[PDB]
RNA sequence: AUGGAGAGUUUGAUCCUGGCUCAGGAUGAACGCUGGCGGCGUGCCUAAUACAUGCAAGUCGAGCGAACGGACGAGAAGCUUGCUUCUCUGAUGUUAGCGGCGGACGGGUGAGUAACACGUGGAUAACCUACCUAUAAGACUGGGAUAACUUCGGGAAACCGGAGCUAAUACCGGAUAAUAUUUUGAACCGCAUGGUUCAAAAGUGAAAGACGGUCUUGCUGUCACUUAUAGAUGGAUCCGCGCUGCAUUAGCUAGUUGGUAAGGUAACGGCUUACCAAGGCAACGAUGCAUAGCCGACCUGAGAGGGUGAUCGGCCACACUGGAACUGAGACACGGUCCAGACUCCUACGGGAGGCAGCAGUAGGGAAUCUUCCGCAAUGGGCGAAAGCCUGACGGAGCAACGCCGCGUGAGUGAUGAAGGUCUUCGGAUCGUAAAACUCUGUUAUUAGGGAAGAACAUAUGUGUAAGUAACUGUGCACAUCUUGACGGUACCUAAUCAGAAAGCCACGGCUAACUACGUGCCAGCAGCCGCGGUAAUACGUAGGUGGCAAGCGUUAUCCGGAAUUAUU
């Protein structure tokens, strides 16, 4: 009938932070407080009510291995609460999530958790916000007490102190600020006002006039700056001991935006990709929503969690999957609460819900009205950083393995699986060692496909280092009509990357013009098979300069065999060598780790091509063997405290060292 | 009508003036298409049977499925299969209207009946496929009694077959009896069509 | 007479033999490309796989007691004569409970079954049958309980246990009463057993009240009740014949075949059990193995035949797997009970609950098959005297070109053969009356009005008339009057506006309807079969043109045909 909460009262927020910062604890406390006048997290997004406002909460993982979840949640979320450990402030994964939120233009409020922990330092945490992140963040509260002494929070906007008498989170005393901390509170309020004025010109003039800022005016200025993503309010508390959670929820209501306050969304028509459609938060508009999560619930079946941007949609109706270009029957609509799931007949713009019954709808898909044909902007996820050759222990489960891989790829955009033609192995790519390990265990148990993983095999190549004239003669004339072929070919090392080059220096028709293409084909076929270790021969110039032919016996196959024999003799005489792929690796990291990165590069048998500043970090360019690049992400993260990132692409082939080439030859022989 | 293609090209293909005027065959009596002119190939027997069937079908402006169904029911009627098929084709409301002369063209009569300007026994009939029977009357809708197209067509005193008795003053025709082969067009060899549908 | 077409391919060429392939019809179809509408149908063929969630079987107060509510309307004045209690009377009603009936129907599925399972034709002198209808005789006289309810106790719950009290159309004793049962006399009759009817004795078997009328110290109307007899309905058994592959399945059988006796069942019978004998089946295919629900029908064929067993109807079988009984007229019982087993869920660990092959839906499998809809208004069913309540049967909406059928995507004049694409002997040819322009129409679409039938009714109310009564109510019937529609303001009709929204698919070497150009060059590719592609390809890819169809067109799979290629014809 009528939506229980308006667009102005709806709040979509995500909790994000470094590992173990307290995301889950904060989410649990939020749900507990919202659900009072057995909290679980299996639901992708939880719906609650706070002070007449609907709040959708998505709790995110911290590990860089699971950055896909953060990406896909920030895509559909409106605001974020960034939790910081009080003792350490901003950490590497704090930086990563902050950068993702900045890329998606999501307003954020910082929450300094773990104030009760030994070493807690609110000032240090704020300073880390300023330095590590380069963020215009200012406190809107001050903690009275640190560690076990932490007992009160001074709201600076209204200069009011709250005292917590117990860890139960109840019986909070609203009192006036103590005199000893009054001066510090006033200084903090002045700093906050200056920080907001740096973004607001009118407030800047009002403050320069020395007039007293109204509470409402200051709150409006903070809301404007936050929603513009120019200011970051910083709060403090301890979710474990129930201090500051109510204030954090109040700040969420006051400063984080609504589906109206957020910037609009742009999409493309299916038939008119160039056409641009703006999907504003309007119930009366056509229905367009983005499916951001897909899971399976053992009781209701497949759940498709989607966020509605524009329009409305009622359960028991038909929608269009524009991305797939098909029709979907929305049979049931569910919303997950702290303790139970509730069936809801309608979903309006700016709501996160779950559809039951959708088939062939994946994350990032658009669900639009049947008549409409809009397609919202999808999500771009990082490319794999680690690759492993996987293989089932029992070949009888290979089909199960393929199906499991497909399902896992559908469930997780960042996990990829592909077959390598040259080596034939199935390679799994992921965001990190932890990601791939979790996926392997999941395949072993959930799908009952036991698999073993290893370093992927590297496809090598061969080449001729020395030139030589050679002759191939194949003469089987034992009886009747026989088989004759003769060639004299000069093999020369071609310039690397130039490929195979066949030259026809035949004079006088010694080799009939009919058979020359056969000679070239024989050379190509014989070079495909390796002459030293079975790997393809490349970058060679073969000049057919002389030969013989018997008119009755000579034939295409005979000439191809002669060319192959010539190639064999040339391999004997030209000292072939083994080449290996060399990757152009670009490593970006803070300058303080440049020495470690370059040392690791040279230890990987690569060479440092150069260095150059970029933004506030450094970039190192190097060439490393693909074989030696195995497991590079883990080493890079250990060297850079998780702050380093890299890319690698094929660059060229280079000669393998003596010992490595001998080992490869021995392995291929036996 | 359902077929909206070049009736002149169809007439040129089939070697018959589907309209009956002959305008199509007057200038270029050869087949359409790039190879139309200088065409001298000879048709096989199957080709001849197909051409005869297509001649009749495009003459009466029917689709293949309905044409086949009409052929089946005509075969189920007592008598000569080809003659019965031809008389049944004539007994269609389109054919009866065209013969009465309420329109100059068969397609025009089809559009008239489709848009409902005709009434049989004083009742509307929108389906050109309607099969008229002896003892019935075809009239015109009062709101359309003074249509320019119908009045202009009635002005031209076209021949009215013996099996129809028409009064232009009232725009009222009567289907007196079933047609005969002589009354029906002689440019069609119904035996070829019978053999075509035999195989 | 109502009915029957062939073609390619073995060769240097030939005739014959012979297989292979194609042209046809069909589908619960799927896929590819495409896609306007309406009507009527059809839509898990796979996993008889497992199932969340909602619903799919109740009804009767005119059988029964008890409880909720307590109208109309009893008493004091708090001086608030409009609000007050219990000391009353207490109506229309409602319900937890006992009791009756229903739940064995309706609906789902095809696992099992090679069998009197099914079809067809018979037989039962070997049978059972609630509710329904008709006739005859009755419905008398007594009794003890127990649900409900109250109280205590035990359990998480399910539910139990103890004590106290209370009804009946619940139960029980007794009287009277049989064609029922025994015995002795008969008469007639049939098909062995026997069947029919007439006598005389012995033993024994029932029941109830409810709501009304009247002249109310006694008769009577409707429903309900018991017994006997018939009818009707439903069920059961037996038998002839028909009904599938394999012999690289030839022997099978010991309660087996028969008899005597007993038990058992509605009923005959080795149905079962004791004793006597050694029988019984089988090349006319026993036994075994494999497969299968059967049929009306459906597809195909000129026919003879061949193939199939969706939808709809009949019959059979089954209800997580296996066994068993109780209740009941009827079950060895889909949404009942008990046990065992496998599997879900709750538990306080002692114990409990459950079974979508009902309607939606979920997961899974799959090439693939629908929405967790509206309504009992029509038909039908259960209870009731009836009003009425229940009914995922059913009646209707939603989804799907899945099929068939119907109508569209314009109609007329239009040479001036416009422009442009393609080819070209550079003359021109073709797309082409096609286009443009003019004229018209509104199927259809849009907007606004009018708006069916499906509705019979039942019940209620007046009037009569038939049986019976002393009379009356009532009963049946006849004629009358108000009231009942989810679909749905849907179909359809009327008026106005615009050719404006509405054409794609395959093929063009022969079979086989339809040929040119360019690109490629035994590559890329095509192909149903013969084959096509190595530089001037009607066979590949594109283009123009053409052919066949058209909201469909092709591909694939399967069956019959062509195949006289299992030949009875
Ligand atoms: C916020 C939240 O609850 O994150 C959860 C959800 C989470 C992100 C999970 C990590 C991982 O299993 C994830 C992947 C990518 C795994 C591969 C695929 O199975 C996909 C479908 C899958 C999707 C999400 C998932 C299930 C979480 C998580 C980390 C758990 C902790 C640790 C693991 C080892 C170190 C300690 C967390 O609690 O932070
Ligand atoms: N001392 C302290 N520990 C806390 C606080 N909040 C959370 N923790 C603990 O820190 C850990 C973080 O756990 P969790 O909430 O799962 O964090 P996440 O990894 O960010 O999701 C847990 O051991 C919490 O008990 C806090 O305010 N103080
Ligand atoms: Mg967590
Ligand atoms: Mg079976
Ligand atoms: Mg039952």
């Amino acid at each position: 009938m009528a939506r229980e909460f308006s667009l102005e009262k709806t709040r979509n927020i995500g909790i994000m932070a470094h590992i173990d910062a307290g995301k889950t604890t904060t989410t649990e406390r939020i749900l507990y407080y919202t659900g009072r006048i057995g909290i679980t997290i299996t639901s992708a997004a939880t719906t609650a009510a706070w002070e007449g406002h609907r709040v959708n909460i998505i709790d995110t993982p911290g590990h860089v291995d699971f950055t896909v979840e953060v990406e896909r949640s920030l895509r559909v979320l409106d605001g974020a609460v960034t939790v910081l450990d009080a003792q350490s402030g901003v950490e590497p994964q704090t930086e990563t999530v902050w950068r993702q939120a900045t890329t998606y233009g999501v307003p954020r409020i910082v929450f300094v958790n773990k104030m009760d922990k030994l070493g807690a330092n609110f000032e240090y945490s704020v300073s880390t916000l300023h330095d590590r992140l380069q963020a215009n963040a200012a406190p809107i509260q001050l903690p009275i007490g640190a560690e076990d002494e932490f007992e009160a929070i001074i709201d600076l906007v209204e200069m009011k102190c709250f005292k917590y008498t117990n860890d139960l989170g109840t019986e909070i005393e609203e009192i006036e600020i103590p005199e000893d901390h009054l001066d510090r509170a006033e200084e903090a309020r002045a700093s906050l006002i200056e920080a907001v004025a740096e973004t607001s010109d009118e407030l800047m003039e009002k403050y320069l006039g020395d007039e007293e800022i109204s509470v409402s005016e200051l709150k409006e200025a903070i809301r404007q700056a936050t929603t513009n993503v120019e200011f970051y309010p910083v709060l403090c508390g301890t979710a474990f001991k129930n201090k500051g959670v109510q204030l954090m929820l109040d700040a969420v209501i006051d400063y984080l935006p609504s589906p109206l306050d957020v910037k609009p969304i742009i999409g493309h028509r299916a038939s008119n990709p160039e056409e641009e459609v703006i999907a504003k938060a309007d119930d009366s508009a056509e229905f367009a929503a983005l499916a951001f999560k897909v899971m399976t619930d053992p009781y209701v079946g497949k759940l498709t969690f989607f966020r509605v941007y524009s329009g409305t949609m009622t359960s028991g109706s038909y929608v269009k999957n524009s991305t797939k270009g098909k029709r979907e029957r929305v049979g049931r609509l569910l919303q997950m609460h702290a303790n139970s799931r509730q069936e809801i007949d309608t979903v309006y713009s700016g709501d996160i819900a779950a559809a039951v019954g959708l088939k062939d709808t994946g994350t990032g898909d658009t669900l639009c009205g049947e008549k409409n044909d809009i397609i919202l902007e999808s999500m771009e996820f990082p490319e794999p950083v680690i690759h492993l050759s996987v293989e089932p222990k029992s070949k009888a489960d290979q089909d199960k393995m393929t199906q499991a891989l497909v399902k896992l790829q559908e469930e997780d955009p960042t996990f990829h699986a592909h077959t390598d033609e040259e080596t034939g192995q199935v390679i799994i790519g992921g965001m990190g060692e932890l990601h791939l390990d979790i996926l392997v265990d999941r395949m072993k148990k959930e799908f009952n496909v036991e698999c073993n993983v290893g370093a992927p095999m590297v496809s090598y190549r061969e080449t001729f280092k020395s030139s030589a004239q050679v002759q191939g003669k194949f003469s089987r004339q034992s009886g009747g009509r026989g088989q004759y072929g003769d060639v004299h070919i000069e093999f020369t090392p071609n310039e690397t990357g130039a490929g195979f080059e066949f030259e026809n220096a035949i004079v006088g028709g010694v080799v009939p013009r009919e058979y020359i293409p056969s000679v070239e084909a024989g050379l190509k076929d014989a070079m495909e098979n390796g002459v030293l270790a079975g790997y393809p021969l490349i970058d060679v110039k073969a000049k057919l300069y002389d030969g013989s032919y018997h008119d009755v016996d000579s034939s295409e196959m005979a000439f191809k065999i002669a060319a192959s024999l010539a190639l064999k003799e040339a391999a004997k005489k030209c000292d072939p060598v083994i080449l290996e792929p060399m990757m152009k690796v670009t490593i970006e990291m803070p300058e303080e780790y440049m020495g470690d990165i370059m040392g690791d590069v040279t230890s990987r048998r690569g060479r440092v091509d150069g260095m150059e500043p970029r933004g506030n970090a450094q970039v190192v360019n190097a060439y490393v063997p693909l074989s030696e690049m195995f497991g590079y992400a883990t080493s890079l993260r250990s060297n850079t405290q998780g702050r380093g990132t890299y890319t690698m692409y094929f660059d060229h082939y280079a000669e393998v060292p003596k010992s490595i080439a001998e080992d490869i030859i021995k392995k291929n022989k036996g | 009508a359902r077929f909206r293609g070049s009736n002149w090209k169809k007439s040129r293909r089939l070697g018959i003036s589907l309209s009956g005027t002959g305008k199509e065959l007057e200038k270029r009596p050869y087949a359409p298409g790039q190879h139309g002119p200088n065409q001298r190939k000879k048709l096989s027997e199957y080709g001849l049977q197909l051409r005869e069937k297509q001649k009749l079908r495009y003459l009466y402006g029917m689709t293949e499925r309905q044409f086949r169904n009409t052929f089946d029911i005509a075969g189920k009627k007592f008598g000569v299969h080809g003659e019965n098929f031809m008389i049944l084709l004539a007994s269609r409301l389109d054919a009866v209207v065209y013969s009465l002369g309420l329109a100059r063209t068969r397609r025009q009569a089809r559009q008239l009946v489709n848009h409902g300007h005709i009434l049989v026994d004083g009742k509307r009939v929108d389906i050109p496929s309607y099969s008229v029977k002896p003892g019935q009357t075809i009239s015109v809708r009062e709101k359309s009694q003074k249509l320019n197209i119908i009045v202009e067509s009635v002005e031209i005193n076209n021949f009215v077959p013996e099996y129809l008795n028409f009064d232009a003053d009232s725009l009222t025709g009567t289907f007196v009896r079933l047609p005969e082969r002589s009354e029906l067009p002689a440019e069609i060899n119904e035996q070829l069509i019978v053999e075509y549908y035999s195989r």
